[PDB]
């Protein structure tokens, strides 16, 4: 488990010195993603849980939303449907990725939901066939739980 | 100046250095023997005679000789 420590040693330092815009992550780990501009999550602060498995970085981090969010690919429990969060061949995780990139991926997922990989079938359908209704609901959900 | 392992982000690991370099000239990421082996062994696309798998960065073929 020497590799887990060396990874965390450098990643935490870099996450503290030059983190992705709108994203912070500090020692289990806590992460925060600020709601993006021109998204229904704007002006929302989303806390996340980041658990680093014993076999990191050979296994992907385990990340869930602590802050409730209204999203097609994120369930009520904060579970995230994202390929880089799962091992191959089904998933897309590899040691070339890290905490910063995975979080950026989650941030990108928030901006651009994937209707083809739904965890919330109801929210997913709304996103496809009634975008404004989805946006309206996501806004209210953000105002109610994310600020 | 000398470069960290592309997998564990460290320079020294168990007294070894990242001397396992990607063949691909468009990549060339250095790895520890230990780290690259630990990653490749679990991959279905890997083969062993010396071990063959994919670079965790460029996905191109990579050869790892253990010692
Ligand atoms: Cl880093
Ligand atoms: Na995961
Ligand atoms: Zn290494
Ligand atoms: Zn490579």
């Amino acid at each position: 488990g020497m590799q887990r420590a060396s990874r965390l040693k450098r990643e935490l330092h870099m996450l503290a010195t030059e983190p992705p815009p709108g994203i912070t992550c500090w020692q289990d780990l806590r992460a925060q993603i600020l709601g993006g501009a021109n998204t229904p999550y704007e002006k929302g602060v989303f806390k996340l849980e980041v658990i680093i498995p014993e076999r990191y970085p050979f296994e992907p981090p385990q990340i869930r939303f602590l802050t409730p969010i209204y999203h097609p690919n994120i369930d009520s429990a904060g579970r995230i449907c994202l390929d880089v969060l799962k091992l191959p061949p089904k998933g897309a995780w590899r040691p070339s990725l890290n905490i910063a990139t995975v979080l950026t991926s989650i941030q990108l997922l928030m901006s651009e939901p994937n209707p083809d990989d739904p965890l919330m079938a109801d929210i997913s359908s709304e996103f496809k066939y009634n975008k404004p209704a989805f946006l309206k609901n996501a806004r209210q959900w953000t105002e109610k739980h994310a600020r | 100046f000398t470069m960290d392992c592309g997998i564990c982000y460290a320079y020294q690991l168990d007294g070894t250095i990242p001397d396992q370099v990607c063949d691909n000239s468009q990549c060339g990421q250095p790895f520890h023997q230990i780290c690259l082996y630990e990653w490749l062994r679990g991959l279905l696309t890997s083969r062993q005679s010396i071990i063959f798998g994919e670079c965790p960065y460029c996905s191109k073929p990579i050869t790892l000789k253990m010692s």
